[PDB]
């Protein structure tokens, strides 16, 4: 968890080990007093609300990827299909 | 309504209207269900179903 607005990542891999890999994911955050255009993952972070239900988790625990995709409740109505709905 | 699936509650009620329609047709098609509701006095062409 960096303290500045500039972060630099390098990868020194020599001749005999060019198969190594890593996939990082940075996320900008401001220390909270959380306001409008903030979300407050509860871990000393205000993140932008574009990062909420982004599909990809951006905080430590997925507080942003929570309470999303809660489609309507169904039952025997949508079970009327190619298999059950013919019977 | 929880101990039976909503597939089953429809299939009972569809069979409840189903067997009711079959038992109505199969009683008119049968000759044995035709008789007289007046057994006291003899026959005067009073042969009558009940269904
Ligand atoms: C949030 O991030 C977007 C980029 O996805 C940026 O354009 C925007 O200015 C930021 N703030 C708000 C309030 O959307």
């Amino acid at each position: 968890m960096l303290k500045t607005g500039v972060g630099v990542i390098r990868m020194w891999a020599d001749e005999g080990s060019r198969l190594s890999r890593f996939r990082m994911l940075f996320t900008s955050f401001v220390e909270p007093p959380c306001t409008s255009s903030t979300f407050f993952c509860h871990s000393n972070m205000c993140i932008n609300n574009s990062l909420v239900c982004n599909g990809v988790q951006n905080c430590a625990y997925p507080w942003d990827e929570n309470h999303c995709k809660e489609k309507k409740k169904a039952g025997l109505f949508e079970q009327i299909t190619k298999t059950h709905g013919t019977i | 309504l929880n101990p039976l699936s909503p597939d089953i509650w429809m299939y009972v009620l569809l069979a409840c209207l189903g067997v009711s329609c079959v038992l109505f047709v199969i009683a008119r098609f049968s000759p044995y269900e035709w008789y007289n509701p007046h057994p006291c006095n003899p026959d005067s062409d009073v042969v009558e179903n009940n269904f």
